Order: C-alpha cells, then structure tokens, then sequence
C-alpha cells in the first residue's frame, strides 16, 4: 500500500505538449527517468483507445484554462500501461505552458 | 487497384510541416489534425524507436530512400500497418536546412 503523495507526481509542458521539466517521483512509479521524458510530446504516451479523448481534454483545457482529465493510460518505460489522472492547468503570462497535477491509479499492467 | 498513399514533409525531428489530403482516405486524419504533431505520436510503442532512429538516419544516406514499416494509429483508433518511404530534399543553391519527404503507404504485414 502507498501514502497520497507517493502515488503523485508534477509534470510541466510547452503549449506543444511536449515536456519540460518532471519530479523525480514518476521514477518509482512508471519508470522513466525525467531528463528522458523533455522534448516529447504527451501523445507519445497515452494509449491508442484513450488518444482521441486526450486530444478532446486539451481542447477543453484550452478553452477553459484548468481540466481534469479523467482516467487514461501512459505507457510505462518497460512496457504496459499505467492508469493516471490529471489536473492541467495552463499559466498565462503578461500561454506560457501547462502545469500536471498527476495521480497514479494503478501499478504498471 | 491503387495502393493508398499520401505525402507528407517533415522536418529532422520528425513533425509533419505538410500533408496531402490522401491523408483523409488513408488514414482517416484530415491533414491538420497531422501538421505540428510529431509522426511518432500515431507510431505504436513498439515502433516509435525504430521510427525516430529512422529519421536520425534518412539524413546520413546522401539524399538516397530510407524505408521503414511501422504500426499508424488510424482515425479509427486502429493499429494500420505503413510503409513510409523517405528522402531529405536540400536546394543546392542554398544552404538552408533539409527537410525530409516521405510518401506513406498502407500495406499487408505478411
Ligand atoms: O489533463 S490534461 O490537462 C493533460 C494530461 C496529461 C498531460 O501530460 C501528461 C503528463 C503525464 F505525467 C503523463 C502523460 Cl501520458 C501525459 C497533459 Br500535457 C495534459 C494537458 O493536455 C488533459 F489533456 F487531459
């Protein structure tokens, strides 16, 4: 069994989606390291039966500024699939980038 | 009974800068639902690393076709198998950077 933060991980995005910046927590928990993470985009990473509605959050997250995704899946390091959701929220400046609040539902399956 | 296909340029990492709308028939996608993404995003896990390696390469080979058969996730969500065959174009009265066109096929994988 794991505590709420342990099962919680921050993540950062350009507006094109792609990683910024990630906590070291989704080490544990997905596998990969954070600095293998920058420069690829979230799509690479969700599962194909979850990938049109991802694309649908993002709309909604554009539109209104904050979403929480709903349950999806991110492919894990080592194969199969982890269950999250998220809270994105974007920050606007004087869009900068995306801000992830994500919460793990499930060991790698 | 012509083979599906559709054109596509790239830039060296990857991310669609044109697409024809043969698109739509073949893959289901129209053309900008494609352009501003990277190719390996619609690349099953088990291909995207040979999908970008492929990429990384088709620059080394002198203007010569790199092939490549991966799985492309169809409008549908579907697992299509595609055969992209690839080449960088540079204008020799520039030295501008190349950028890589590629012609996209649906084929059997047997
Ligand atoms: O909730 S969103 O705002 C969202 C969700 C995830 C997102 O990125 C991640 C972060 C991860 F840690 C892992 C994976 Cl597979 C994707 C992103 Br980016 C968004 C914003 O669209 C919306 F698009 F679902």
């Amino acid at each position: 069994f794991k505590g709420l933060d342990s099962k919680t991980f921050l993540s950062e995005h350009s507006m094109d989606m792609k990683f910024t910046y990630c906590d070291d927590r989704i080490t544990e928990l997905i596998g990969y390291h954070p600095e293998e993470l920058l420069g690829r985009s979230a799509y690479e990473f969700y599962h194909a039966l979850d990938s049109e509605n991802m694309t649908k959050s993002h709309q909604n997250l554009c539109t209104k500024g904050q979403v929480v995704s709903g349950q999806y899946r991110m492919l894990a390091k080592h194969g199969g699939y982890v269950w999250l959701e998220t809270q994105g929220t974007v920050i606007y400046n004087p869009p900068q980038c995306i801000m992830c609040v994500n919460y793990v539902l499930s060991e790698i399956e | 009974c012509q083979p599906t296909r559709f054109i596509s340029r790239h830039n060296i990492e990857g991310i669609f800068t044109f697409v024809d709308h043969r698109c739509v028939a073949t893959v289901g996608y129209q053309p900008q639902e494609l352009l501003g993404k990277n190719i390996v995003e619609f690349c099953h896990p088990e291909d995207q690393q040979l999908l970008r390696d492929s990429f990384q390469q088709v620059v080394k080979l002198k203007g010569q076709v790199l092939s490549v058969m991966f799985r492309f996730r169809s409008k549908n969500q579907e697992w299509l198998w595609m055969r992209t065959s690839s080449f960088t174009f540079q204008n020799p009265y520039s030295d501008e950077i190349e950028y890589i066109i590629c012609t996209n096929t649906n084929v059997k994988n047997s």
